[PDB]
């Protein structure tokens, strides 16, 4: 069975420039399990991202969290890029700090 | 503590 | 209230690229607490919650040995299922298992479960009675018959009623400061313009634990569950959770809509408006 991932990007706290926070990319509702998830700062891969919270739902779809500590600034931009077989090309979702 | 699974 | 111990197990083959990937992830309630991943450099069972520092080295050695044995059993199972389903050795396939138990506030068993899937579809499951199995197809019926002659349901029931319950009680005792806490949600509403003189109102709930929460939007006292958009409750990286729910309303009439938040940490539910 093939299910395309839902990709959600969000911070732990409402963003405040200069204040430490956590950035999250939650990738959910996907199958098969093989997947590549990258967090990006200004277009560059963020090193040492933590993967956690792997689980599956009642319909067997996979869920997993990528997260990293960060301190927002006015100019820095963040995104999450995902590669999965259900998608011909990679999908990138941007952090929308005003959502 | 987890279970020791039985083969299918 | 009630509490659960659950293990999520996945085995995924990758022909041409070596042995299958094998992972086990354990949760107490909504909190990840242990993990095993075969793709790590030196695969071992590892703590994922701070309170698991309270187990001694023997715990880790024993769980590691069990996980390595399980990894080998699932590698065989992937091969077995190729036979049952008459599939080639060149394609990737997945086995998933969810196993665990739930206890009440008094620590006594409420329910136990074990369910398997192959390639994302139901395969075999323990019935609520903890005595019989239900099989989704003829392949699983082969497994059912094997398990019946091996006395597997008795073995599993002994684990569910014994080990699982006893260890869950221990984890709740050791991890009480984390597991028995309540972190109250903090809420706010954002506003976004749309075409056609309408506005999106989004109600956010942040920083809460446990994960169960209810967010609703109301107009004139009636809930608008039909018109709402939302996301599933999601982890925020530090052991707390977040959620949002939105509604589209007419421009100029925003003040008539209210967001309601219900949670264990809110003695009186929150009511907010833009
Ligand atoms: C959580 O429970 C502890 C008591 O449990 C013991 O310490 C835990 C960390 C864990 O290792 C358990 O397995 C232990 O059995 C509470 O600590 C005590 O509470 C009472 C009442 O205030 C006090 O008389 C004791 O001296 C405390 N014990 C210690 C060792 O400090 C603790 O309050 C609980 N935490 C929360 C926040 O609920
Ligand atoms: C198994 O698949 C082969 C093709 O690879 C087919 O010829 C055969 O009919 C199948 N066997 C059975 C009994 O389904």
């Amino acid at each position: 069975i093939q299910k395309t991932p839902q990709i959600q990007v969000y911070s732990r706290h409402p963003p405040e420039n200069g204040k430490p926070n956590i950035l999250n990319c939650y990738v959910t509702q996907f199958h098969p399990p093989h997947i590549e998830i990258q967090m990006l700062k200004n277009g560059k891969k963020i090193p040492k991202v933590e993967m956690s919270d792997m689980s599956f739902s009642k319909d067997w779809s996979f869920y997993i969290l990528a997260h990293t500590e960060f301190t927002p600034t006015e100019t820095d931009t963040y995104a999450c890029r995902v590669k999965h077989d259900s998608m011909a090309e990679p999908k990138t979702v941007y952090w929308d700090r005003d959502m | 503590r987890g279970y020791v699974y039985q083969g299918l | 209230g009630p509490h659960s111990l659950r293990y999520f197990v996945t085995a995924v083959s990758r022909p041409g690229l070596g042995e299958p990937r094998y992972m086990e992830v354990g949760y107490v309630d909504d909190t990840e607490f242990v993990r095993f991943d075969s793709d790590a450099e030196n695969p071992r069972y590892e703590p994922r919650a701070r309170w698991m520092e309270q187990e001694g080295p023997e715990y880790w050695e024993r769980e590691t040995q069990k996980a390595k044995g399980n990894e080998q059993s699932f590698r065989v199972d992937l091969r077995t299922l190729l036979g049952y389903y008459n599939q080639s050795k060149g394609g990737s396939h997945t086995i998933q298992v969810i196993s665990g138990c739930e206890v009440g506030s008094d620590g006594r068993l409420l329910r136990g479960y074990q369910q398997y899937a192959y390639d994302g579809c139901d395969y075999i499951a323990l019935n609520e009675d903890l005595k019989t199995w239900t099989a989704a197809d003829m392949a699983a019926l082969i497994t059912k018959h094997k398990w019946e002659q091996a006395g597997e349901a008795e073995r599993l029931r002994a684990y569910l009623e014994g080990t699982c319950v006893e260890w869950l009680r221990r984890y709740l005792k050791n991890g009480n400061a984390t597991l028995l806490r309540t972190d109250s949600p903090k809420a706010h509403v954002t506003h976004h313009s749309r075409p056609e003189d309408k506005v999106t109102l989004r109600c956010w709930a942040l920083g809460f634990y446990p994960a169960d929460i209810t967010l609703t939007w109301q107009l004139n006292g009636e809930e608008l569950i039909q018109d709402m958009e939302l996301v599933e409750t999601r982890p925020a990286g530090d052991g707390t959770f977040q959620k949002w729910a939105s509604v589209v309303v007419p421009l100029g009439k925003e003040q008539y809509y209210t967001c309601h938040v219900y949670h264990q940490g809110l003695p009186e539910p929150l009511t907010l408006r833009w």
